[PDB]
């Protein structure tokens, strides 16, 4: 049972960080106030950049 | 306008002095809420003891389970309000620019035709 607690210990090891990437985050809510956007100029009719 | 108690009128319209204030309540009631209602509003610990009128209503569907969310005294702040209140006062700009350069031109074009006349006038007058 030792190796099962060596394999553990070399398992707790991992750092406990996940890299999560900013420039989609970024450009998905660019998307989204984007759609949010388009949603109050048509309702505003067409007084608004299109 | 030329009087001064219209110009009173909209100066106190042009002004805004008390604080602005937006309610948003989280509502997971039974009962559905109409975008006519006015419903009375207790809140002990936040000094709410009022009468309070929907203007903003975010609704799920029935069998969503999820909570709604019920707005009062206008709405929050938000980026893309912003930028849609930024986007028409430009077009608001570029439409009185164009009306103005065409001002402009037909000012021009009001121009020689009266210098036509001036000088008729002056051709007259000797």
């Amino acid at each position: 049972l030792a190796r099962v607690e060596n394999l553990l210990e070399r398992l707790l090891q991992k750092n406990p960080v996940i890299k999560m990437d900013d420039k989609v985050v970024a450009e998905v809510v660019s998307r989204n106030q984007a759609n949010s956007f388009d949603q109050y100029n048509y309702t505003m009719g067409g007084a608004a950049y299109s | 306008i030329t009087n001064n108690d219209d110009l009173l009128i909209f100066a106190k319209k042009q002004i805004l002095d008390v604080p602005e204030t937006a309610l948003t309540i989280a509502y997971k009631g039974k009962e559905p809420v109409s975008e006519r209602d006015v419903w009375y509003f207790i809140h002990e610990p936040m000094g709410f003891e009022t009468e309070v009128k929907v203007t903003k209503i975010k609704s799920s569907h029935p069998w969503s389970k999820k909570f709604q969310e019920i707005g009062f005294s206008n709405s929050r702040r938000d980026m893309v309000r912003i930028q849609t209140q930024i986007a028409n006062q430009v077009k608001k700009a570029s439409v009185d620019t164009n009306k103005i350069n065409s001002f402009s031109s037909i000012a021009m074009n009001a121009y020689d035709s009266r210098i036509l006349t001036e000088v008729v006038g002056v051709v007259d007058g000797d």
